[PDB]
């Protein structure tokens, strides 16, 4: 899996190779490769690690589960449409925002843009 | 050498005069201090630099483009011998408020302005609200100790309790310890013990008590420190005795914050608020 | 650390022992070079008759070549016509190349200008470059005319040039009857001669064709004469004379000589002598046409035979003995002059020169490379000489070629041990001069590396370089010298011989151990 | 001085150009002002060439091979494409190596393709595949292989990325794509981007995961100095007689190993800004490597750049500093005594492409000698920023200048001396004016350093006094 | 080189492998894989064939040569700001907004973005 | 200075009522430049007596590019020292109609003709559609004043309508105000009182109505300005009252849209 991750804070985009599936999160990758992600919880429950996620190879995206958790927080900030919620309902399909920390990586190309501002504005 | 500060505060209180003056004040000792501005009214260069009004980091990245070009040396400005920056803050409504603290701090560390050719960095954090980029500083270590302007006020002393929270939040991942309380006086006749109780609730010490002097106003129509005008005078004996404890401090704790009822007893036991009780409640 | 009173260039100040301490951490701390043990192993290797077959297996990669690209021939012959611009339609970096290599040589100034395409030429072709160019150079530099050749990269992207010269001058950037003639050179196919042919070409055509019609054979009375891609100025200059002395009327086409040895007197000619335009549209006119140099003067024969209706007679070179005589009588059968005294006198000249040193040319062994006349005219004369060539590489020839100077090597004795090679480059010759040991080497200053090679297996594998060709970059004013008639055959021959009689003086110079045949007469 | 006929000279010479040629040419001559320092108001650089007005100019394949990539000796460059492009570059260049050629050093040989009709039709890389393993065949102590592609090979399509990648991991050894085709770009000031760019995505990060270099803290990388009869090797020696040792030279004499030891060095000395700042700033950012500018060209510069310099170390450094500052005061102080008095108040006109214009100044005026004339062939906006300040007050300052315009310029202000290429060398002997050949310091120097002062000072002397200038008018004219 | 492209018009982002340098320009890529840009000169005067580039390995970006053609016209589209042509004529980096007829793919991977609208809204 | 813009829909006379209204304003001794921003380039052929003045966009793609083009060569003075530009568009279907405009402002701005002590400026700008260069003047803050020429039909009223939901988006971003309704008659019965309705609809007052006559299509001919062709006529009156009006206004007022069921009801209560 590629990943792009992409912030005006960031002097150039980076890109990094990671492990598609792992217990650890987008939260790890970023980490790992000192992407500074605003991460101010550890229950998933705050929402500052909200990013905005492109899916490069569109023919090759894969289904997945939303949790209720990161649906609800979605809500709370504000970046989840009613046409998005009921894509992933119906269809599985990821919304275009995501949190970071509840977020596994799957085996595509992505593209992660973030502000360095918590969820919310 | 460099020793990174934050003062924190509600708004009003005096955080910007304080520092200043308080870093007016370092520089007589011979020490190098950096001002940066990480409040969005952006005023706390004005009296170092006796300018309408330092340019802030986002009008030049905005003006040039992007933060990429902006040089250092327009972003920094050297007055009475001490370095100033403003961060500055988007526009009211959109964005976060404090998000010109945090591209002001990224590119300061890009640009190598933060290299330790200063003895003191110092921080004036607005603190009516711990969020995104004004708690930024708390959450990436880049302000090892913080001072807390309060007065005798039901709204300073509840922002005080909101910082000393989000201190001990962080305080197992990084060094960011509460160095001390600074008083500023609201003309409130219990008010210097009124903080001492709180510092001693919170486990810091009181750092100091400012009077308030008039003479700041005259001061600061000149656009100019209190120091500096008037050297002779007392109320820079005052800025001058906060800026030797503020080197001489030791004591950096992690804080026990408060809850809203033991804040709301501290009050009724100054006399600031009166003695209530439940079988006055339906009149 | 210098001395103000001798001061040390780069040789040998970097031979002192400090500078030679600091070498030697430079390398055995960073560099990881290879031991000394393999790097001796490893020359050795390529010295070997099992590295040489695994050399002359080569398809893809060629190494050390011994040939130019088209667009720098055909700059060669614009320069030859009277205050014309050599004009390269394509990138500018050809151009600062063709004239940085012509001023190493010849040490003189040479013009030419680009159109400096770029990307936005790569992708919308470059017409407006061509406009614009034309009209920039003939304002700034005042050209009587502009001759246009072409670099690889417009070749590809298929600029034409007779459209863009056409639209150029209905559009009022040039004059409609200023003249324009113009060839195609990729650099891609043959080598520097086939573009001096291709420019050539182009400039005849551009201007006899159309008047075709009323030309008539033979009524100026004069002789045309074609040199071909020439780097000696005395091969000019000889030409000239051997014809003036015979009373013999000839327009030389495209010489250069002129603007190639501008006198310096405070004052800078851009443009000198040259070819008139008028000599070139009376050129059907003559009663034959002659080229000097016919390998490389194939698609200027087909034009001249074609239409200008002059029967081009079969000759070589006139290099050497016998075919300066060939030449002598042809121009004699020509123009209905005899052969003069003078001519006659210098003939006997160059043969009393051949027989006072026949003794110290005889057997010796030459390898040599060049241009394909250049190099036949020289294999001829050697053998002439006595001398044995060995190794002849032509990196621009071709079967035909080949089979011709097999045929000149079939009909000597001296040429028995000599084998033609061509598309071989100066890699390869670094194999045969190795495994096939001559006694020297004839060629242009790309061989001094050669002759470093085999010095460091030996002094008595060391094989001595001779510089005649093009080009001759770490020797002065070489250029001056001549290779055609019997002046350039005596010039050849002094060199030669005074070659192996330097190269004898220093293996004898040893006291007491060879120069008991140190003699001083030779 | 003078700054009033200076203008008027720049207007009668633009008066024969055709409009369009006139209007964009006056944009890149300017009369020097000291206290400019934003020169982009000036004076307009790192534009297109006008077509046939005979620019100096070469293009991004020189500034990439025969510039950056040539002087790497352990390395096999291939020049991609037609036989031309690689055989007028051959050995044109004095970049000095210790090596023996042919066998692990193969700076002066000519490695090509040489392209026919049916490589420009038929595909190319299958070609360029097997060039590759007759190289591995012939030459097995090579360290690596650059492909410098010439102009046909991005104009008929080929993929040199692919066969370098394929062919790269098929032999365990380092294949170099370079994208330096002639038409990109507007000089060879494109090639160094495009060479630097190739370092950095094939070679600078080779050994990120290795830590088996023992660094101390005193290593210094040298960074654009390409030993230039031997400059490279005179710099070398001030620096490790000041106590530093230099892991890297860029890239005179350099080596593959060098390059890849870059990022574990302390110190980045920057000697050409023009060709090195990419890299340079890339290894800022990914390393925190910091890295200056130094001057080597003349005692003056010298000193200056040897204490900035050593004000990056410890007291140790900038003692041993003030001993190297000491031991060569007697030798320039000696060259100044024998040679200034001969070159007193000369002046000199210089037209070099991008570093050296503005490094030399100092050198000159270290012998009382006055640069009247500086310019570049392909510097940009930041160059010109920085030469400003050295030129003098109401000093002519070109771009790119034509053949037509700089020889109206000399005739007008009459120099004692010029310094620039070989391509206007001849012109200007023919005009009776001393000349230099300021790229390869006419086949003579070093230059920089101390020890290059004293042979800078002797060739200027040689030639602007030589007695062959007195003779060029005839006695009976 | 790997390139992506992304449309609104497009139901899915496409991703094609590349050849860098070729003569044809990403003009080219995006014909050949069916991706509709709008084409409307052969010139490269007009404005259509604008196009938003992202450099996604921000530490893989090549040098390369902005033509005063294309300079010109990205002006009359008002999508050329004053930094980042300061920027091409200095660090000869390209800007963020290209003419798809006229840009040369490189040996990196991009995003390229456009709307279907001519360039100039 | 004031900037001001003249929008309207293709053919209501958008044209000739500017050239006489700076006519008539350079009668009062001002210096009014025109700054035609229509593709169709007849915006200013009444004040300078010519077939087709020279378009920015023509003389570029000639010479060039934009860099090369002199202010001389295109901007040229009329009657009562007029400043005179056209700026054309490209042929159609080749990119947006509108570049024209960019090039055009962008060109005027780099070569300093707005310093020159000018005291108005007027666009004559294309409306039928607001987008690209053309809603430029709006979106780059180019023209503070903003006057719509209309009539009484559904695609001016309709157009008029568009304008003002363009003002209303760039509003918060910049000083650009809708300053009246300038309404010419193609002799209709209850057009003042129907165009007045839709101006206090919209709350920003009609600036003066404009009858047609056959004293603009004697002087056409001419191709010479009303007012100067016969100061004495009505019409050459009329429009020095329309001039005189716009120079003294002093109220600017942010419009609100009007849905089309709103307009139509407008429309039908007329008795059309
Ligand atoms: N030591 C002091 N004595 C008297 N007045 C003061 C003192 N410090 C600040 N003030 C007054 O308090 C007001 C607000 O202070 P300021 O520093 O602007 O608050 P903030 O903490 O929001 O920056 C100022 O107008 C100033 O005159
Ligand atoms: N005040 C008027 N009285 C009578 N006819 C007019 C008046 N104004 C314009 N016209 C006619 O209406 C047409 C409008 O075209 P014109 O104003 O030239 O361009 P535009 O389409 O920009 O309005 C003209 O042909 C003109 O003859
Ligand atoms: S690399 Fe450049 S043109 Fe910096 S292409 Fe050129 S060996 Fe010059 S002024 Mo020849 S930017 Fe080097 C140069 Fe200077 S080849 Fe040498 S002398 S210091
Ligand atoms: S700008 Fe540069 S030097 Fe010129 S070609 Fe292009 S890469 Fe090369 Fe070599 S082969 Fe001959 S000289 Fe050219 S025309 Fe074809
Ligand atoms: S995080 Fe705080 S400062 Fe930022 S937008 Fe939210 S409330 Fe405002
Ligand atoms: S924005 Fe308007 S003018 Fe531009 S192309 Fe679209 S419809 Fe045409
Ligand atoms: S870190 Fe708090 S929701 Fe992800
Ligand atoms: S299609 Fe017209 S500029 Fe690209
Ligand atoms: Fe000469
Ligand atoms: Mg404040
Ligand atoms: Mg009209």
């Amino acid at each position: 899996a590629t990943i792009y991750f992409s912030s005006p804070l960031m002097p150039h985009n980076k890109k990094v190779q990671a492990v598609a599936g792992k217990r650890s999160t987008l939260l790890g990758v970023a980490q790992e490769n000192g992407v500074k992600i605003p991460f101010e919880c550890q229950d998933g429950n705050c929402g500052s690690c909200l990013v905005k996620i492109t899916h490069l190879d569109g023919e090759r995206i894969k289904g997945m589960l939303l949790t209720d958790k990161e649906r609800n927080v979605l809500k709370s900030v504000g970046k989840l449409p009613k046409s998005e919620e009921e894509r992933a309902a119906v269809r599985d399909l990821p919304p275009t925002y995501r949190l970071a920390c509840q977020t596994i990586v799957t085996d595509e190309d992505l593209l992660v843009e973030f502000t360095g501002e918590p969820g919310g504005a | 050498a460099m020793r990174q500060c934050a003062i924190y505060g509600k708004g009003g209180i005096g955080k910007s005069t304080t520092t200043q003056n308080l870093v007016a004040a370092l520089a007589e000792m011979g020490k190098k201090v950096m001002i940066v501005g990480c409040d969005p009214k952006a005023d706390s260069t004005r009296l170092i630099l006796h300018s309408k009004a330092q340019n802030t980091i986002m009008e030049m990245a905005a003006e040039a483009g992007t933060v990429e070009d902006l040089e250092l040396e327009d972003v920094l400005k050297a007055g009475y011998g001490v370095k100033c920056v403003e961060s500055g803050g988007p526009e009211p409504g959109v964005g976060c408020a404090g998000r010109g603290v945090i591209t002001a701090i990224n590119f300061l560390e890009e640009e190598g302005a933060y290299e330790d050719d200063l003895d003191f960095v110092f921080y004036d954090v607005l603190g009516d609200v711990v969020c995104g980029g004004f708690a930024m500083p708390i959450r990436e270590n880049k302000a090892q100790e913080i001072y807390i302007v309060c007065s005798g006020e039901m709204m300073a002393m509840y922002a005080a309790n909101n910082i000393s929270k989000g201190i001990v939040k962080y305080a197992n991942s990084g060094s960011v310890r509460l160095g001390g309380l600074i008083c500023n006086s609201r003309n409130t006749d219990r008010e210097d013990e009124l903080i001492i109780a709180l510092a001693n609730k919170l486990g810091t010490q009181m750092i100091h008590f400012v009077p308030r002097d008039n003479v700041v106003q005259r001061a600061e129509i000149r656009r100019m420190t209190v120091i500096e005008y008037d050297p002779k005078a007392k109320q820079a004996d005052e800025y001058r005795a906060l800026a030797r404890k503020v080197v001489d401090n030791k004591l950096l704790v992690i804080p026990n914050p408060i809850t809203m009822d033991e804040l709301e007893e501290l009050l009724m036991e100054f006399g600031i608020m009166e003695v209530e009780d439940e079988s006055i409640v339906g009149k | 650390s210098q001395q103000v009173d001798k001061i040390k260039a780069s040789y040998p100040l970097f031979l002192d022992q400090d500078y030679k301490d600091m070498l030697a951490k430079k390398r055995d701390g960073f560099e990881e070079k290879y031991p000394q043990d393999k790097i001796d192993e490893v020359f050795q290797w390529t010295t070997t008759k099992e590295y040489q077959e695994l050399n002359f297996q080569r398809e893809a990669l060629t190494v050390n070549p011994a040939k130019a690209c088209q667009p720098l021939g055909a700059v060669l012959c614009a320069l030859g016509f009277e205050k014309t611009m050599p004009y390269v339609h394509g990138s500018q970096g050809c151009v600062a190349y063709f004239r940085s290599y012509f001023n190493r040589h010849f040490r003189e100034p040479v013009s030419c200008v680009s159109d400096s395409m770029t990307e936005d030429a790569a992708v919308f072709g470059g017409q407006q470059n061509m406009k614009d160019g034309l009209q920039n150079c003939k304002a700034t530099y005042k050209p009587d005319m502009i001759a246009v050749s072409t670099t690889c990269m417009a070749e590809v992207i298929g600029d034409d040039l007779n459209a863009f010269i056409n639209n150029s001058k209905k559009e009022g950037f040039i004059p409609d009857e200023f003249p324009v003639p113009f060839a195609h050179t990729p650099s891609f196919v043959g080598s520097h001669v086939t573009g001096w042919d291709n420019m050539f070409e182009g400039i005849a055509r551009y201007f006899t064709l159309k008047s075709m019609d009323d030309k008539v054979v033979g009524s100026n009375k004069k002789i045309n004469i074609v040199p071909g891609f020439e780097t000696y100025l005395g091969n000019f200059r000889v030409i000239k004379r051997m014809l003036s002395e015979m009373g013999v009327g000839y327009s030389l086409l495209s010489d250069p000589e002129e603007v190639l040895d501008t006198p310096a007197d405070g004052q800078f000619r851009m443009y000198a002598g040259g070819t008139t335009q008028e000599e070139m549209k009376d050129a059907p006119n003559a009663l034959n046409t002659v080229l000097l140099q016919p390998w490389h003067l194939e698609k200027t024969k087909k034009f001249v035979e074609g239409t200008w209706k002059h029967e081009v007679p079969k000759l070589n070179i006139p290099m050497g003995l016998d075919w300066t005589d060939e030449f002598l009588m042809k121009v004699s059968e020509i123009s209905g002059q005899p052969i003069p005294a003078s001519l006659t006198k210098e003939r006997g000249r160059l043969v009393d020169m051949m027989t006072d040193s026949h003794t110290w040319l005889h057997g010796k062994r030459f390898a040599l490379w060049g241009d394909p006349d250049f190099v036949m005219g020289l294999v001829k004369f050697l053998l002439e000489l006595g001398c044995e060539p060995v190794h002849i590489l032509c990196h621009n020839g071709n079967k035909r070629w080949k089979k011709a100077v097999d045929a000149i090597l079939a009909a000597s004795p001296y040429g028995k041990n000599a084998t033609v090679y061509i598309g071989k480059d100066l890699w390869h010759l670094r194999s045969l001069v190795f495994t096939d040991k001559p006694d020297f080497m004839i060629g242009n200053s790309y061989g001094k590396f050669i002759q470093r090679d085999t010095l460091h297996k030996g002094k008595e594998f060391e094989v001595p370089l001779i510089r005649i060709g093009f080009p001759i970059f770490d020797r002065h004013h070489l250029h001056r010298s001549t290779t055609l008639g019997y002046e350039g055959a005596m010039q050849i021959l002094t060199t030669l011989v005074n070659s192996i009689l330097e190269r004898l003086d220093e293996e004898t110079r040893g006291m007491q151990a060879t120069d008991y045949n140190h003699d001083l007469v030779r | 001085m003078s700054r009033e006929e200076v203008e008027s000279l720049i207007q009668e010479v633009l008066e024969v150009y055709p409009e369009k040629a006139r209007k964009d040419r006056n944009k890149h001559l300017a009369v020097n002002d000291p206290a400019v320092t934003q020169s982009k108001k000036c004076i307009i650089s790192n534009k297109k060439s006008q077509p046939g007005l005979m620019t100096i100019r070469g293009c991004a394949y020189a500034g990439s091979k025969g510039v950056v990539w040539g002087p790497i000796k352990d390395m096999i460059h291939i020049s991609h494409g037609p036989v031309g492009c690689g055989q007028y570059s051959r050995a044109g260049r004095r970049n000095y190596y210790i090596g023996t050629t042919g066998v692990n050093a193969f700076v002066t040989m000519n490695f090509t393709s040489d392209f026919q009709e049916k490589d420009i039709v038929f595909g190319g890389d299958k070609k360029l595949a097997k060039l590759i393993d007759e190289v591995e065949t012939l030459f097995p102590l090579n360290k690596g292989i650059s492909v410098q592609s010439e102009c046909p090979i991005g104009l008929i399509g080929d993929d040199i990325e692919s066969v370098s990648k394929v062919k790269g991991a098929e032999l365990s050894k380092t294949i170099v794509p370079v994208r330096c085709e002639g038409f990109r770009g507007v000089s060879q000031s494109l090639g160094h981007h495009i060479a630097n760019d190739a370092v950095r995505d094939w070679v600078l990060g080779k050994r990120d995961e290795d830590t088996t270099f023992a660094s101390t803290p005193y290593d210094v990388a040298i960074i654009g100095d390409y030993n230039i009869g031997g400059d490279a090797w005179s710099s070398r020696i001030l620096l490790e007689e000041m106590g530093l040792r230099c892991v890297a030279q860029w890239s005179g004499d350099g080596s593959i190993s060098e390059i890849e030891l870059t990022p574990k060095v302390k110190l980045n000395l920057v000697h050409c800004y023009r060709s090195m700042n990419y890299i340079s700033r890339h290894m800022e950012e990914k390393y925190g490597i910091p890295w200056m500018e130094y001057n080597f060209f003349g005692p003056t510069k010298t000193i200056e750049s040897l204490r900035a310099i050593a004000a990056k170390f410890d007291e140790s450094i900038q003692k041993k500093c003030e001993e190297v500052i000491a031991k060569y005061k007697p030798e320039w102080e000696a060259v100044v005594a024998k040679y200034r008095p001969r070159l007193e108040g000369k002046r000199v006109m210089l037209y070099i492409g991008g570093l050296r214009p503005r490094h030399v100044i100092g050198a000159y005026e270290d012998l009382g000698m006055e640069v009247v004339g500086t310019g570049y062939e392909f510097a940009h906006n930041d160059d010109y920023d920085r030469t400003m300040k050295e030129m003098g007050d109401s000093t002519l300052l070109y771009d790119d200048v034509t053949g037509y315009e700089f020889e109206e310029f000399v005739k007008r202000i009459k120099p004692d001396l010029i310094g620039s290429g070989i391509k206007e060398k001849f012109i200007f002997q023919k005009m009776g004016i001393p000349f230099r050949e300021m790229h390869s310091w006419d086949y003579s120097g070093p230059y920089h350093g101390f020890d290059g002062f004293a042979i800078f000072a002797r060739d200027m002397d040689m030639t602007l006094n030589n007695p062959c200038w007195k003779k060029l008018q005839a006695p009976w004219e």
